[PDB]
Parts: C-alpha cells; sequence; structure tokens
C-alpha cells in the first residue's frame, strides 16, 4: 500500500516469516515451577 | 520563394498572392471539451498522488486540464 499514496521503487524483499510462526514462538523453555524440600523449617 | 512567413509552420494553410521571392510579402489571403471552457479531467474518494504526497479529490470530471494540455 506503500506503492498508493507514495512513489515507490521496486524492492525484492525475501524476509523471512519463520521466526514468528508460533512453533518458533513458543518451543523454547521456560520456567513453570520451583519446588522447595528443604531439611529445615 | 523563401519559406519565412510568420504563419510558416503551423497545421492551418492559406492561399495567399505573392509577387515577391519572400513569403512574408504575401497577402493574409483566406483559410483553405473545448479548450477554452475549462476541459475536465474526463473530457480530455479520489486520490491524487504525485512524489511523497497524496490529495484527496472526488471526482475526474472536478479537475480542470487547463486548455486541454497536460504538462
Amino acid at each position: 500500500s506503500d506503492k498508493n499514496l507514495i512513489e515507490t521503487r521496486c524492492v525484492l524483499n525475501h524476509h523471512s516469516t519463520q521466526e514468528t510462526a508460533i512453533g518458533n514462538f513458543f518451543s523454547r523453555a521456560g520456567l513453570v515451577s520451583i519446588i522447595t524440600m528443604p531439611t529445615t523449617g | 520563394e523563401n519559406s519565412n512567413s510568420a504563419s510558416e509552420g503551423s497545421t492551418i494553410n492559406y492561399t495567399t498572392i505573392n509577387y515577391y521571392k519572400d513569403a512574408y510579402a504575401a497577402s493574409a489571403g483566406r483559410q483553405d471539451a473545448p479548450p477554452l471552457k475549462s476541459p475536465s479531467a474526463e473530457a480530455c474518494v479520489a486520490q491524487l498522488t504525485i512524489g511523497n504526497s497524496t490529495i484527496t479529490t472526488q471526482e475526474a470530471a472536478n479537475i480542470v486540464i487547463a486548455y486541454g494540455e497536460w504538462p
């Protein structure tokens, strides 16, 4: 839509969209629990 | 005859009389939307974009082309 409100040139854009696939967004291990078993307390 | 008349180079052809080697010495003779009524773009939300700028009009029949000639 740039080439609609301004004059544009041609850009051969090959930027990947893979890293924003939900799989890559989510498949990173994150902390979900901290369990403690102290000897005192 | 030298083709040095002021009308030389126009689309209209005139029938004139001459007795000299220079065409301009000849008589005036006789010949043998509208450009002046502000022709609309059509007769010859809208958006006119030019460069990095855009204005917004409405109709092409609302754009006057002076003397019917585009720059």
